[PDB]
């Protein structure tokens, strides 16, 4: 009878009892773990915009990404990166990894400039660089004729294919980098299937660009073939990534560190190692977790 | 107070009741937590689940000191309704001797 | 340098009409480096078509640029009194920039015989020692005229300076002025001082003379 | 506004050192290209030159590079078109002019959108002279105005009365280097002398303000 363990009902509360086990757990390291000994993809100085994308400003197997609240480096280009918040609910799970050179540079596009491509908005060692994974296709000396390259996907996993769509600022750019004054652009897929024109007009320097660039993204079923359409403004993909996705993985937005650790249970707050079934530390989890609770003790 | 080892088959079946009374109160806030899955946004129903699960050990504490109580009293009544120890535990050998003693008394 | 020759030389147009301006390259120019521009008299250059073909900032409709091969369009559709000046082309291709010869747009109007008069020099100007002659030719059309001076059947060059004033903005006609620089010694050999005019509105080339000091 | 306000007219006699601006007003001077463009007398448009204010580079003119040195001060925010040593062929017109440039930093050149007033430069050994000014007797009539220099003279009948048929025609350069014009008047033969017809020229340089009578 000697323990002086406490309990709580409806009626009263802090009742005195003998034999009784907690449910919560409060106690957590600092620490940001490797979940099951698989080491997490960790993006200081860039956030996943950037990396996907292949910013020049910024591994293949990972538990959970990781990304820095106070990072920023993504879209070197200004733009607008379409269902990017549903790109990162993708991204969640995800086991594998392989990034390959989808319409390499070299043979793909032959009767387009694809060295011209790059911008000072977009800079690496002083110099105008652009993003690793995709192309900006320009008119190959005043000649841009219809493109209509095809992936069929041999992975058999699902390929994340990502383009962007450029709008030139004035209708002279439009006639300078494609001369197709009615340009177009179209990406067809059996799940995805949308058509593009650019939207021509001056908006505010970001990052002293007066043009902006807006970047889509679709995942290819294996199998399935993806047709891009263009006369003008596409940026066309260089690299895709042929992917396996996890069931328990996430992405964690936290400054907290990262250790040599091991543990069965990740928070952004810090790692969990309990048999408990409920926790009060943080709601955000990945791995066999104890469901969140606000409580004080269970 | 002092003693910590009383009727095994008692104690027994109170241990395993009490042991698959917790089991299943886990699983119960586990499934409800799940039944919660009705969707400042994200904290709207955390909020909720958070006194739901709360809700579900005050109310199972309830029934565990309850159950603890009625099994004290039946125990206490088997001994009653019976009236050397060992046949307790497990009248009319001793129902003669106790009338000597009655009559003597009253 | 890329040799821009525009065609045609002047273009003679109704207000009203529609003016058609080419520009023929030495070699092939992108069309984008290309542009169109308007200079009135006594004014600075004014950009019009930019890029080849894109209209620039505040331009009217009317004025559209248009490129293939290597011809170079500036087309405009109604002509107001206002687009009534020289047109220039330059290409921003290959350094050093070039610009074109430039088409002169003017009001088209009948056939105007010049109002041909001989001016005697000043009495205050034979003072000095060196006195000219002038040889008016007001209000006419086209621009396109001769004027020889002749002193004494024979015909004198080199001593002549001409003079002509821009399309009037009443009646769109040009005047010259000639002036005839000579010296007093001279002046004093010779008697009879004569300009002889050649025009369109013309039907024979007279000549206007003066008989020195008696009228 | 978006303007350009270029330097003020200059002479000089050749050989001499002579530097003219051009200031942008009302815009991001050093973001766009500007550019140099002379005209000579009773000639076509010559392209110089033009500068990135930023980052601070010329690119010359073959006809001009060497000769003329053009130069820029994004801070003043004001072009220059400095001359080491003035020809008698440096006489000409000179504008600047902003460039229209692609917004993707590539290269490509469209042309030039704002331009300068018009800089008026005259490269002679003549110096100062007030006009010569003489009449000339009628059926229209006339009235010289020989031998003078720089070039501005201002040509009124009556003292700004008589505007109708007025005809004032441009200076010519003489063999002696000195400019001479002409200005005459389509008058009527119903009333010539009994009408005063006063001919008011003025050379504002010199301040040679002669203003004479044209006599039957
Ligand atoms: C635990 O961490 C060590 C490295 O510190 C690693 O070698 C081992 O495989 C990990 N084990 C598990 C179960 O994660
Ligand atoms: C608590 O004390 C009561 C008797 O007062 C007894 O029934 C119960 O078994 C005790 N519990 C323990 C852990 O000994």
């Amino acid at each position: 009878n000697n323990s002086t363990d406490t309990v709580d009902t409806v009626l009263e509360k802090n009742v005195t009892v003998t034999h009784s086990v907690n449910l919560l757990e409060d106690k957590h390291n600092g620490k940001l773990c490797k979940l099951r000994g698989v080491a997490p993809l960790h993006l200081g100085k860039c956030n996943i915009a950037g990396w996907i994308l292949g910013n020049p400003e910024c591994a293949s197997s990972w538990s959970y990404i990781v990304e820095t609240p106070s990072s920023d480096n993504g879209t070197c280009y200004p733009g607008d990166f379409i269902d990017y918040e549903e790109l990162r609910e993708q991204l969640s799970s995800v086991s594998s990894f392989e990034r390959f050179e989808i319409f390499p540079k070299t043979s793909s596009w032959p009767n387009h400039d694809s060295d011209k491509g790059v911008t000072a908005a977009c800079p690496h060692a002083g110099a105008k660089s652009f993003y690793k994974n995709l192309i900006w296709l320009v008119k190959k000396g005043n000649s841009y004729p219809k493109l209509s390259k095809s992936y069929i996907n041999d992975k058999g996993k699902e390929v994340l294919v990502l383009w962007g769509i450029h709008h030139p600022s004035t209708s002279a750019d439009q006639q300078s980098l494609y001369q197709n004054a009615d340009a177009y652009v179209f990406v067809g897929s059996s799940r995805y299937s949308k058509t593009f024109k650019p939207e021509i007009a001056i908006r505010p320097k970001v990052r002293d660009r007066e043009g902006r660039m807006n970047y889509y993204w679709t995942l290819v079923e294996p199998g399935d073939k993806i047709t891009f359409e263009a006369t003008g403004n596409l940026v066309v993909p260089r690299y895709a990534f042929a992917m396996e996705r996890n069931a328990g993985s996430g992405i964690i937005i936290s400054d907290t560190p990262v250790h040599d650790c091991n543990t069965t249970c990740q928070t952004p707050k810090g790692a969990i190692n309990t048999s408990l079934p409920f926790q009060n530390i943080h709601p955000i989890t990945i791995g066999k977790c104890p469901k969140y609770v606000k409580s004080t003790k269970l | 107070t002092g003693m910590v080892d009383a009727d095994l088959k008692s104690t027994q079946n109170a241990i395993d009741e009490i042991t698959n009374k917790v089991n299943s109160v886990i699983e119960k806030m586990n499934t409800q937590f799940t039944a919660v899955g009705k969707e400042k946004v994200d904290d709207g129903f955390l909020d909720i689940w958070t006194y739901n699960a709360e809700l579900l050990v005050l109310l199972e504490n309830e029934r565990t000191l309850d159950y603890h109580d009625s099994n004290v009293k039946n125990l206490y009544e088997k001994v009653r309704s019976q009236l050397c120890m060992e046949s307790v535990k497990n009248y009319p050998k001793y129902s003669e001797e106790a009338k000597l003693n009655r009559e003597e008394i009253d | 340098e890329i040799v821009l020759t525009q065609s045609p030389g002047t273009l003679s147009l109704s207000p009203g009409e529609g003016a058609t301006l080419s520009c023929r390259a030495s070699q092939s120019v992108d069309s984008s480096s290309l542009a169109w521009y308007q200079q009135k008299p006594g004014q600075a250059p004014r950009l019009l078509i930019f890029a080849g073909s894109s209209r620039a900032t505040g331009i009217p409709d009317r004025f559209s640029g248009k490129t293939s091969g290597t011809d170079f369009t500036l087309t405009i559709s109604r002509l107001e009194p206002e687009d009534f000046a020289v047109y220039y082309c330059q290409q921003c291709g290959n350094s050093p920039w070039t610009f074109g010869q430039g088409t002169k747009v003017e009001i088209k109007r009948t056939v105007a015989a010049p109002s041909v008069f001989i001016f005697p020099p000043s009495d205050e100007q034979l003072k000095s020692g060196t006195a000219s002659v002038v040889c008016l030719l007001n209000n006419f059309y086209p621009r396109e005229a001769k004027v020889q001076w002749k002193v004494d059947n024979a015909l004198q060059s080199g001593n002549s300076q001409e003079s002509v004033t821009e399309q009037d903005s009443k009646d769109s006609t040009y005047s010259l002025s000639s002036t005839l620089t000579l010296s007093k010694a001279d002046y004093e050999k010779h008697k009879v001082y004569a300009c002889e005019v050649t025009h369109q509105g013309l039907s024979s080339p007279v000549t206007k003379s003066f008989n020195r000091g008696e009228c | 506004e978006v303007q350009l306000v270029q330097s003020g007219a200059e002479v000089k006699k050749p050989g001499e050192s002579l530097t003219i601006s051009c200031k942008g007003s009302g815009y991001s001077f050093s973001s766009y290209w500007i550019g140099w463009v002379r005209r000579m007398p009773g000639k076509g448009l010559e392209w110089m030159g033009i500068i990135n204010p930023r980052d601070s580079d010329t690119r010359y003119s073959p006809s001009f590079q060497g000769q003329v040195t053009i130069s820029a001060d994004k801070s003043i925010s004001t072009a220059y078109l400095q001359w080491s040593s003035l020809k008698a062929s440096d006489t000409a017109m000179y504008y600047c002019a902003r460039v229209v440039a692609d917004r993707e930093g590539f290269g490509y050149y469209y042309g030039m959108d704002v331009w300068g007033q018009g800089t008026t430069v005259t490269v002679s050994s003549a110096s100062t002279k007030g006009p010569s000014v003489f009449p000339l007797a009628p059926a229209a009539l006339g009235c010289l105005v020989k031998d003078y220099f720089p070039e501005p003279v201002t040509v009124s009948w009556n003292s700004g009365a008589l505007t109708s048929g007025v005809h004032t025609f441009p200076a010519v350069l003489q063999s002696s280097g000195l400019y001479s014009l002409s200005s005459v008047v389509t008058v009527p033969s119903s009333s010539l002398g009994t009408q005063t017809y006063i001919c008011n020229v003025n050379h504002k340089p010199s301040n040679t303000k002669v203003d004479k009578r044209v006599e039957p």
